[PDB]
């Protein structure tokens, strides 16, 4: 009940690279591996997680877990048989999603055209490896990427894409107006894919959208299959505070929703995906 | 339809040594009929060589020269429909006839039509080509379309004084004019490529900015030009590359126009049928063969008018239609 945060946490140490959901996804299967009554403590597990982190892809991730799971007790009910169904498929679903990455690459890049010069919000492992799929097949291109306040994700992204030998250039925050017609296409990586197609990303991507269709350069989305979450905003307020906020006034949301209609299409695991196509998808992982 | 526009394929009723209409006038409109004289700058220099020539053998002032040249003008207006450019022209020509007061006012005359020339088509022209040389920078690439007289002279001009630009040349059936830019700017050296109109959102992903020419600027800043022009700039905005015009101030009509339909002369049909399919299209009836010689762009797809002037946002046309009346 304690331990599983260390061990959420310890999940994170070890590897910077796997996902949030991921690491939620480990420590819930690990705890899963310690009737009726296992899934409210998996419930109780869903809470304290993302009481602690907060992003929209731990309640998602975790919460097709919860579902993943309880699938297979439709067709089956045991006492100790249910809960070793329920560890060989978990582990299943968990090294099915290992393969995210190199799946949403091998679709993407072959979008980026060559000498293309793309544009990027803050950090994402997912627009990193289509990136390092992309320089892989030998195209060449340019990355202009956001630093994307407050926690200087850009800075980051950039000094972990120079390695590639690819231009980069950490862009200022407010300038995306600006360099917008200086961007061939624009790859972002989703928070989390909402059941209208629309994304939730770190905040200013939503105005990243809005200045793409201002130009109509396209507007790429790379998420993942973990990543779709059943909300449903029609506004930035309908966004839930949970997901919002990690912790002369500050205001400071970390994460803005970007509506359908300004995202041309989502390379998300399961294929590629029209903002359209997502609702069913949606529907599709929860019957 | 096009009912209120007229359809036209007109000398064999006149006298070989004319009375009805001067010498010099019938010249020029059967240069209009056949097709000899094209271009509104053109035209319009024609025009105004051909009335000097008028008043040059004018023997009788105000009233009489002006009533002796309407049915020279209902002439031309029957040969090949009279665009803005000409009709300001001949604006001018009868408030210069009507101002002029009680032989010598010949000579005046025909160096007013000099001082028209020269600095509102010529002058004008320079002008124009000095301010559109900011506009233009090295490595971009400029898309034209058909040809202008203007549009040419200042791709060609921009070249000779030390630009390094590639122009991309948009053409249109029946009348193939881009042709008649791109050879010319073969000459030039520039560095050139040539396509239709269809295939104009192939390029406007490369293009840096589209570069027209304006027959008629409107009242309220829509472009009355050659047909291509407004699907052009449309694509053009949709591709977000900037859309120029390059006009003169005498070509500013003070007539007003929304949609493609209120003024559009239609040039013959029989133009359409490429080598056939088509030949006998008389024959069906229901068959009708439709090709406009203009069309209007509004203001909100033209970034910028290139004027002797200035250069104006395409919005403020009526202020320069202003300050010069
Ligand atoms: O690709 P990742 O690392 O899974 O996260 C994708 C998005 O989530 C963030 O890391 C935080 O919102 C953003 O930087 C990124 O756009």
């Amino acid at each position: 009940d304690k331990e599983l945060i260390e061990y959420f946490k310890s999940q994170m140490k070890e590897d910077p690279d796997m996902a949030s959901a991921v690491a939620a996804i480990r420590t819930l299967l690990e705890f899963l591996k310690r009737i009726q009554g296992l899934r409210a403590n998996l419930t109780s597990a869903i809470e304290t997680l993302c009481g602690v982190d907060s992003s929209v892809a731990v309640s998602s991730g975790g919460e097709l877990f919860l579902r993943f799971i309880s699938l297979a007790s439709l067709e089956y009910s045991d006492y100790s048989k249910c809960k070793k169904i329920m560890i060989e498929r978990g582990e299943l679903f968990l090294r099915r999603i290992s393969l995210s990455r190199n799946k949403i690459a091998d679709l993407c890049h072959t979008f980026i055209k060559d000498g293309a010069t793309i544009l990027t919000h803050a950090y994402s492992r997912v627009v990193l490896r289509v990136l390092e799929a992309a320089v892989a097949a030998k195209k060449r291109f340019s990355v202009y990427v956001t630093e994307s306040q407050p926690d200087l994700s850009g800075k980051k992204m950039a000094k972990a894409l120079c390695h590639l030998n690819v231009p980069v250039t950490v862009v200022l925050d407010a300038a995306v107006g600006y360099i917008m017609e200086k961007a061939d296409l624009v790859i972002v990586g989703a928070e989390g894919v909402v059941e209208n197609g629309g994304i939730i990303n770190k905040i200013g991507t939503n105005q990243m959208a809005v200045c793409a269709k201002a130009q109509n350069k396209p507007f790429y989305v790379v998420a993942e299959s973990f990543k779709f979450v059943r909300l449903f905003p029609l506004n930035q307020q309908d966004v839930p505070d949970k997901f919002k906020y990690k912790a002369l006034k500050e205001e400071h949301p970390w994460v803005d929703y970007t509506a359908p209609s300004l995202i041309t299409l989502l390379f998300t695991d399961l294929g590629v995906l029209t903002p359209s196509a997502v609702s069913d998808e949606l529907i599709k992982l929860y019957l | 339809l096009f009912s209120h526009l007229p359809q036209y394929s007109l000398t064999q009723f006149m006298s070989i040594p004319s009375s009805v209409i001067h010498p010099a006038m019938v010249r020029l409109g059967l240069q209009y009929s056949q097709g000899l004289v094209s271009g509104s700058n053109a035209r319009c220099i024609a025009l105004l060589r051909a009335l000097q020539q008028v008043i040059q053998d004018y023997t009788t002032l105000s009233r009489d020269l002006v009533n002796k040249l309407k049915p020279y003008m209902s002439f031309l207006t029957q040969c090949r429909p009279l665009s803005a450019s000409m009709h300001n022209a001949i604006k001018f020509l009868n408030k210069e006839i009507t101002s002029v007061g009680s032989e010598e006012a010949k000579s005046e005359l025909r160096a007013a039509i000099d001082r028209y020339v020269q600095e509102k088509i010529v002058l004008a022209a320079q002008a124009i080509s000095r301010f559109a040389y900011q506009k233009i920078s090295n490595g971009d690439v400029i898309l034209v379309y058909g040809c202008s007289s203007l549009v040419s002279r200042i791709l060609q001009e921009a070249w000779t004084e030390g630009r390094r630009f590639r122009v991309v040349v948009v053409d249109s059936r029946p009348w193939l004019e881009g042709r008649h830019t791109l050879r010319s700017l073969v000459h030039a050296g520039v560095p050139a490529s040539y396509l239709l109109i269809p295939a104009a959102s192939y390029v406007l992903p490369e293009v840096s900015k589209v570069l027209l020419g304006a027959h008629a600027l409107l009242a309220n800043g829509s472009v009355m030009s050659r047909v291509g022009t407004a699907q052009l700039a449309l694509v053009a905005r949709a591709h977000n590359v900037p859309v120029l015009v390059c006009c003169e101030t005498y070509k500013f009509c003070e007539r007003v126009q929304t949609d493609a339909f209120v003024s559009n002369e239609l040039d013959d049909p029989d133009d359409l049928q490429c080598k056939v399919a088509l030949a006998n299209w008389q024959n069906h009836a229901s068959l009708r063969l439709l090709n406009l010689v203009y069309d209007v762009t509004p203001p909100e797809l033209v970034d910028l008018v290139i004027t002797e002037l200035g250069m104006i946002p395409c919005s403020s046309v009526p202020v320069v239609l202003r300050v010069k009346s």
